[PDB]
């Protein structure tokens, strides 16, 4: 199992960030199968952006709600997530990670990306 | 043959006394070729109950 990021990494303040994880490894059409983003900026504590489990149950950071959209492209093994009104404030590095089960309970984020630096300036 | 004739003694001649019969040495595990089941891990594996 892998999971790899992209998108823009630089876009100007006042647009939207699009970021996609194409993985490997896993399909979201198993039970307990779900997918995550998590960003962390840079020197600071990590921040959990939204999530989706196998039976589409798009649970959102509350604070971070009426923001993000997530969706998938199952056929294309890939995740979608997308953030509009960018600001200087979320220069960060995002990861899109992994929440799969375990031997009596789900896992959560067991697998992580490898970040995607994302820039907001001009 | 003194058995069958139920006589101590026996005058000359040729008597059928029994039979003899070869014995089966083994068997065969009585079977027919399968093939193929039906849905079993597609009822307990599934993914979404």
């Amino acid at each position: 199992i892998t999971l790899k990021e992209s998108g823009l990494t630089l876009v100007r303040p006042t647009q939207t960030l699009t970021l996609t994880c194409t993985f490997s490894g896993f399909s979201l059409i198993n039970s307990g199968v779900g997918v995550g983003w998590i960003r962390q900026p840079p020197g600071k504590a990590l921040e959990w952006l939204a999530l989706i489990y196998w039976d589409d149950d798009k649970r959102y950071n509350p604070s971070l709600r009426s923001r993000l959209t997530i969706s998938k492209a199952t056929s294309k093994n890939q995740v979608v997530l997308t953030m509009t009104n960018m600001d200087p404030v979320d220069t960060a590095t995002y990861y899109c990670t992994h929440r799969g089960p375990g031997h009596n309970t789900p896992i959560y984020f067991e697998f992580w990306g490898q970040g995607a630096l994302v820039t907001v300036s001009s | 043959t003194k058995c069958t004739l139920k006589s101590f003694t026996v005058e000359k001649g040729i008597y059928q006394t029994s039979n003899f019969r070869v014995q089966p040495t083994e068997s065969i595990v009585r079977f027919p070729n399968i093939t193929n089941l039906c849905p079993f891990d597609e009822v307990f594996n599934a993914t979404r109950f």
